[PDB]
């Protein structure tokens, strides 16, 4: 009963040739109309959104806190001697900072020299297209001392006492608000509380906090945070080649051959946290410089 | 070697009955008037086993429970669950932080099969739980003569070769060889099917042990008189014993509904493996390795298996089975409820099934006029004219001169169903006078009987003289009854409206053609007469001692004849008409005499009025039967005497060219062969019987239909459906509900098969376009095992779109449950719109949150990564892992809601296969609740506090509930115009390709 | 701020709808 393939009375795979053509033609027209309908409705959907602002922005309420060495498990395990052991790290750091070189930020028509001191926020009008392409404040690698250097094509970084810079999640129209001068026990920090978003790193328990001896922060003018003069963001369409602020963190006194956990928590009123997302506001890392 | 054992039972039985009295006693070593010594009796008792059929093969409850966990459909969910743990075995060992979705899925599939097994098992076991409440097996002791003395012992304590005596009313224990009888009439109804009480005489008569009268049979009752017999067969070796053992040892077959289940899976997996394999090849062509491609093969195939369809189908069958139980039409099998709808040939039994198996007064003769009496079991028919002197005289002759009365407890029972002691003929006469002529109690004691003359072995006449208490005439009233040929000789006067007339041939020949009318109708005719004795020649003190001529045998006044026969049940003829209207070929199968079988078939509808048999054509032309052409006779009678010498091909030819067939005098084994012959035609056969001869026919039949009270216990257990009310119209109700649930199952199947496309397409393009997951697993379970449960079940409550009792029976090889038309609509068109609607809501949510639909291409590579917490969207924003994963899960929840939205219209369109929604109408209240529950439950699964915590289903922004609205409306429009064109164009395009 | 969504109000309305539509469905199958 399963050899209905053909017969002398015309059937193929179950039906005739004229029937195969009728069915195939119908399905082509039907699915063609279905495709045209889905495309027309998806076009109306595209017409319900603008080019300068996402309609819903509540799912990114607390900005994240990422790092340069996008590790497979947020762990930094390498050998202070073997250059190939830490190649995966340095490669990502150089590729990340490749857009921050002095040669990359050379056009004066799209770049604006903000300043050597963190200042107040810079609002470039509204988010519409009435104004031209907004300017992006420059951020030279020199601001991150001891984690930038004037190295060649390969940024000879720190083998012993590594460097891990932190970055605030770029959010459109987001205005960072640092904590009030009434700081609720925020771990020794500079008095530049009004024009910089503070970020403080620490261990995770009584063990990690003891293994991590000394940490040195680097930023704009020497402040451990992000300057307010670089916010808010006006989208990729209006601000292409935008350079968000960076802040490096170096762990000088580490206990070699020991995996220790570090939590870099960014503080502020407009900075939320989440017990489910260990990256919202805070940031974790597992460093282990095994010799 | 049990094959040979079954072949020795399908053979017709043999005996050693035809032997001299001395030969039988020597072969058995038994005294004829004394039996045997009790020690000899106990010696055989502990030799071959007590006289009782071996209990049925007990069926332990764990066996049938594990039975419900297997089958054909549940087997598909089992291999699917195994593939889930197999896929999980490959996934766990190979990837990091594996997800608990596949393991969650494997255990859920296992739970689905288990719960379905428990629910279906509870229903099948409930049918048996009420069936065990019908075993009212009352122990019946037998009267055996041993050591020259009479003794009453249990039937099991009876052995072979000993004298056994039976009284009128006693049930024959084992098979006896009558040695001395005295007016003994036995009831061979429950065994061979002989309706009228067949008498038993010690003299050997026919070569067939069934027709001969020197044999008493197992499970047969002695109607009247007494008789003696030597036990020949005992226990299971008995006649009905070998029949019962044969029924238990016969195959049950494959139900038509189960065959549709098998053909259903043949396509479900055919496309599942086609999609899985073709996509497995595609995935390896792209970039996915063998490790991941194997999981893709399993995921695509496993998703294409409707998990919730097993439970919905089981409940869908259970609902119709519930209605069967409401009308006292129980089904021992949960799926046997469908078999009636697929039936195209019903093999019915005459005695007990079609007929009431009880002698009843059929017609009366008065004033040269036939008067039909009411013969309905419930007494709801036409009443004759009961206001004439001819009627009062005839009624008095019957009510008075008749050896029949009621019993003790027979006081509250109805006039017909109550018990009467005596001859079956005398019992019928009593039930008719007690119903149409007041009461026979006072009507009998009124005319005081002086001297009676019972029936005689020759010239069978029964007369008696009574006193006349009328306040006008003191003359004695003599009454007599007998065969018309035995009373015409003893009559000279004729009664008409009150006055007498001579035996003029102008009315006497008119009496002969009427006698030939009732006789030709297959009934038993009797003649009643009376006469006024001259009190001047026989004073009030003269005692008419029964010796010499005290009553004038001749010169009597004849009033009229009274015929009688077992009538068909009340709703039997109408039901036969409904089945033939439905296209079901009705075939009478019985062991009764052909003279009555042909007449009963004429009266129920198996034989149409006007059609002639092969014999009828010859008699109409006064020519031999061998000359007529059998093609000229649409109907034909088949005797068991000729069926024995037949081949399979000959029986096929009888069924092919004869539309109305009646099998008479067919042995129980021949009943089995007849059913096997109808099955060779490939048509679905249903057997409706009651006696033990119907056990081998009902068991092998696709569905056995037995009588709840008037049916023997053996054929009642071998059947698949029982009629506790014995209303044969339940067969018509069964065929109606069978075709009804079949088409409703098609609708429910297409509904669950439609949701499959939007359930798998997200995961398909997830592999192709490399976009984030459009729909999650847990969200799919909320559809197949949550919301859609109510619409699928509510689709069973759908009524008929047109008259189902007007269409012809479905061809098994043609009208399949699931064909390429249903799939062309569910998987091809309707489900396709549901899939695209889901993708619409998918792109809508992502684009409104900053992920343009064009930007989502190739994003799953970094999207599914857990540590890349800065993935650039379309506006330049950076999304963390949970920030974007929350969006993905809150994109699965509205996708699930999108499914419910398109399922609104999908439910309304699947509700009607051909009629418009305006024609059929939204009167299905369960379906209305199906929409309300499905919708409200869907909103609960998204807005309850903690859904995004347990089921990872986050709340929806209110604008998503309308992203899928036009898709449902479009589905409704396209399917509505489709069925509209099916209405105006019943030709081919919209009917052969889309209609299913 | 445009980065705050009133999820509690929308969620509240969703459950009230799930209550009304369900109890009304119950009234539907109870034609009395
Ligand atoms: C950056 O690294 C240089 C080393 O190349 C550090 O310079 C040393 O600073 C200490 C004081 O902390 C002096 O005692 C040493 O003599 C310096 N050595 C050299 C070679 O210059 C410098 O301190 C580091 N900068 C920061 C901010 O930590
Ligand atoms: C850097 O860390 C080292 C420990 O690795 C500190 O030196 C140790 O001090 C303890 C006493 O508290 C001694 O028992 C150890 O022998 C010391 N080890 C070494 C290698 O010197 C050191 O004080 C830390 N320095 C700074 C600037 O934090
Ligand atoms: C991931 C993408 C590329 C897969 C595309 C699959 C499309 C082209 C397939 C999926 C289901 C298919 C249909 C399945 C059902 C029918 C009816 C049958 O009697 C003839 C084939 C026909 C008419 C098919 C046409 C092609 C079809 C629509
Ligand atoms: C592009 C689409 C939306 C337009 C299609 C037109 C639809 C919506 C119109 C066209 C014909 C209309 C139907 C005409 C006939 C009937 C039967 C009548 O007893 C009630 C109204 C009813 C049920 C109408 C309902 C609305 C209807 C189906
Ligand atoms: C086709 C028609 C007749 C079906 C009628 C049901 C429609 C109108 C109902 C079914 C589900 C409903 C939604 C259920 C849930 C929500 C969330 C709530 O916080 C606001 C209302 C909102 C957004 C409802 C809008 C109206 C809605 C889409
Ligand atoms: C289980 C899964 C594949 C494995 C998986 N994650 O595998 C990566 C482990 N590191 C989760 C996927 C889902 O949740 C969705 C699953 C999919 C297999 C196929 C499934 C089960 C379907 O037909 C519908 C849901 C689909
Ligand atoms: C915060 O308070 C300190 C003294 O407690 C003061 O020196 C500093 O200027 C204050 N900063 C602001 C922004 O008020
Ligand atoms: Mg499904
Ligand atoms: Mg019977
Ligand atoms: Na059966």
């Amino acid at each position: 009963k399963k050899f209905i393939w053909n017969s002398e009375k015309k059937e193929f795979l179950g039906r005739t040739g004229g029937s195969w053509f009728k069915i195939l033609l119908f399905y082509v027209i039907f699915y063609g109309c279905l495709a045209g309908i889905f495309i027309g409705t998806i076009q109306v959907m595209l017409l319900t959104i603008s080019e300068f602002k996402p309609t819903y922005q509540d799912r990114v309420a607390p900005p994240g806190l990422t790092q340069i060495p996008q590790s497979q498990k947020t762990e930094i395990s390498f050998r202070p001697n073997d250059p190939q052991s830490y190649e995966s790290y340095v490669v990502s750091i150089v590729r990340f900072l490749e857009k921050y070189k002095d040669l990359a930020q050379k056009d004066d028509m799209i770049f604006e020299d903000c300043g050597n001191v963190p200042s107040e926020l810079k609002e470039r009008g509204e988010y519409n297209n009435e104004r031209g392409e907004r300017k992006v404040c420059r951020f030279r690698l020199e601001w991150l001392g001891n984690c930038s250097g004037l190295n060649d094509e390969t940024y000879g970084y720190k083998d012993g006492k590594p460097c891990v810079i932190i970055k605030l999640n770029r959010v459109l129209g987001f205005k960072p608000k640092p904590p009030k001068n009434e700081s609720l026990e925020t771990y020794p920090v500079m008095k530049y509380n009004p024009y910089v978003l503070p970020v403080h790193c620490t261990g995770k328990r009584d063990e990690d906090k003891e293994k991590v001896g000394t940490m040195e922060y680097f930023g704009l003018g020497g402040y451990p945070g992000f300057p307010l003069q670089y916010y808010p963001y006006y989208g990729k369409l209006l601000q292409p080649k935008y350079l968000q602020p960076l802040m490096a963190v170096q762990f000088t006194n580490l206990t070699m051959d020991t995996e220790i956990r570090i939590e870099c928590k960014a503080y502020g009123e407009n900075i939320g946290y989440s017990e489910k997302d260990r990256f919202q506001g805070r940031f974790d890392v597992k460093i282990e410089v095994k010799s | 070697k049990e094959r040979d054992m079954d072949e020795l039972k399908k053979e017709v039985s043999m005996d050693d009955h035809k032997l001299s009295l001395d030969e039988l006693h020597r072969k058995y070593g038994t005294d004829l008037s004394r039996g045997l010594t009790p020690a000899r009796a106990a010696e055989i008792l502990a030799r071959d086993g007590p006289n009782a059929l071996t209990p049925p093969p007990t069926t332990p409850e764990w066996v049938k429970f594990c039975r419900q966990l297997f089958g054909g459909f549940s087997m598909l969910l089992w291999i699917g669950a195994i593939l889930c743990f197999l896929a999980y075995g490959i996934q766990a060992a190979t990837e990091e932080e594996p997800q608990n979705d596949n393991l969650y899925l494997g255990v859920v599939l296992s739970a689905v099969v288990i719960i379905t097994g428990c629910f279906s098992y509870y229903q099948e076991a409930k049918s048996s739980k009420i069936m065990e409440s019908f075993k009212n097996m009352v122990p019946q002791q037998a009267l055996v003569i041993r050591n020259g003395e009479k003794m009453s012992i249990n039937a099991e304590e009876v052995v072979v070769g000993d004298l056994v005596e039976v009284k009128g009313g006693d049930r024959i224990p084992a098979d006896l060889r009558i040695i001395s009888a005295n007016g003994c009439k036995v009831d061979n109804s429950s065994l061979t099917g002989e309706s009228e009480p067949q008498t038993r005489s010690p003299d050997f008569t026919n070569e067939n042990p069934l027709e001969t009268r020197n044999i008493a049979f197992f499970s047969t009752n002695c109607v009247e008189g007494t008789a003696r017999g030597i036990v020949v067969y005992t226990g299971d070796r008995t006649v009905m014993g070998r029949i019962a053992t044969l029924a238990s040892g016969l195959e049950g077959g494959q139900t038509p509904i189960a065959a549709e289940i098998e053909h259903f899976i043949h396509i479900i997996t055919g496309v599942a493996v086609f999609l899985g394999v073709s996509f497995f090849i595609l995935s390896l062509i792209l970039e996915y390795t063998w490790l991941e491609a194997v999981i893709f093969l399993i995921g695509i195939i496993v998703a294409n298996v409707p998990e919730g369809l097993l439970a919905t189908v089981t409940v869908c069958l259970t609902l119709t089975a519930k209605r069967m139980a409401r009308k006292n039409c129980l089904v021992k099998n949960l799926e046997a409820v469908e078999t009636l709808g697929s039936t195209s040939t019903i093999c019915s039994d005459k005695t007990g099934t079609l007929t009431q198996n009880r002698m009843t007064v059929a017609h009366m003769w008065s004033d040269n006029q036939i008067h039909e009496a009411d013969t309905t079991e419930n007494q709801s028919g036409v009443s004759f004219d009961k206001t004439s002197a001819t009627w009062l005289a005839l009624s008095r002759i019957a009510g008075l001169c008749n050896r029949a009365v009621f019993q003790a407890n027979q006081e509250n029972l109805p006039i017909l169903k109550r018990a009467v002691a005596g001859d079956a003929s005398e019992s019928a006469l009593l039930k008719c006078i007690e119903l149409c002529c007041g009461s026979v109690k006072e009507m009998r004691e009124r005319y005081t009987k002086i001297v009676e003359i019972p029936f005689n072995s020759t010239n069978k006449y029964q007369l008696s003289i009574h006193k006349n208490p009328n306040t006008a005439e003191p003359r004695h009233l003599l009454v007599m009854k007998g065969a018309p040929e035995r009373i015409l000789d003893r009559c000279s006067s004729i009664l008409i409206h009150g006055k007498e007339q001579p035996l003029d041939e102008e009315l006497k020949d008119a009496f002969q053609n009427a006698y030939l009318e009732l006789g030709g109708l297959g009934e038993r005719v009797l003649g009643f007469c009376h006469l006024f004795l001259p009190d001047e020649q026989f004073p009030e003190g003269f005692q008419f001692d029964t010796d010499d001529v005290n009553f004038p045998l001749d010169n009597l006044c004849f009033v009229g004849l009274i015929s009688m026969i077992d009538p068909p049940r009340a709703a039997v003829p109408d039901a036969v008409g409904k089945c033939r209207s439905a296209g079901i070929k009705v075939i009478m199968v019985t062991g009764d005499h052909p003279i009555t079988a042909k007449a009963i078939a004429k009266g129920v509808g198996i034989i149409s009025e006007g059609n002639e048999t092969v014999e009828d054509i010859a008699a109409r032309l006064n020519i031999p039967v061998s000359q007529v052409n059998p093609r000229d006779a649409k109907a034909c009678v088949v005797h068991g005497s000729d069926l024995k010498d037949m081949t399979s091909e000959q029986l096929d030819d009888i069924l092919k060219y004869h539309t109305e067939i009646v099998f008479a005098r067919t042995s129980p084994q021949q009943k089995l062969i007849i059913v096997e012959g109808c099955q060779r035609q490939g048509a679905i056969v249903a057997v409706t019987g009651d006696g033990v001869n119907d056990s081998p026919a009902s068991k092998k039949a696709d569905i056995g239909v037995a009588m709840g009270i008037a049916g023997s216990d053996v054929s009642k257990q071998a059947a698949d459906m029982i009629l506790l009310d014995d209303n044969f119209a339940s067969i018509v109700t069964g065929v109606e509900e069978g075709r009804l649930i079949f088409d409703n199952l098609k609708k429910s199947i297409a509904y669950t098969l439609t949701s499959n496309i939007p359930e798998i397409t997200p995961f398909l393009i997830f592999i192709i376009a490399n976009i984030p997951l459009p729909l999650g697993t847990v969200t799919i379970l909320c559809i197949d095992l949550g919301t859609d449960m109510v619409p699928a079940i509510s689709l069973a409550y759908e009524q008929a779109e047109s008259d189902i009792m007007k269409r012809q029976p479905r061809n098994p090889k043609t009208d399949k449950l699931v064909n390429e038309q249903l799939i062309s609509m569910a998987y091809g068109q309707i489900g396709m719109i549901q899939a695209l609607g889901g993708f619409f809501t998918y792109f809508v949510i992502l684009a409104e949150n900053g992920f343009l639909p064009i930007h989502l291409l190739g994003l799953r590579v970094n999207w599914d990564d857990r540590w890349i917490n800065d993935v650039e969207d379309s506006y330049g924003q950076q999304w963390t892992y949970e920030q974007r994963k929350i969006v993905e899960f809150t994109c699965h929840t509205p996708f699930f809601v999108t499914i419910v939205v398109v399922q609104w219209a999908d439910l309304v369109i699947c509700k009607t296969r051909r009629n418009s929604v305006f024609q059929q109408g939204m009167k299905n209240k369960i379906l209305i609740f199906g929409l309300f529950e499905e919708t409200a439950l869907a909103a609960f699964l998204s807005y309850c506090p903690g859904m995004g915590v347990a089921l990872r289903m986050y709340p929806l922004k209110p604008t998503w509930w309308f992203c899928a609205f036009p898709y449902s409306l479009l589905i409704f429009v396209y399917d509505e115009v489709r069925k509209l064109i099916i209405r105006r164009r019943p030709g081919g395009w919209v009917e052969k390709e889309t209609y299913y | 701020d445009p980065f705050y969504y009133d999820y509690e109000t929308v969620r509240n309305g969703g459950l009230i709808f799930a209550a009304l539509a369900f109890i009304v469905g119950l009234i539907i199958i109870l034609s009395k």
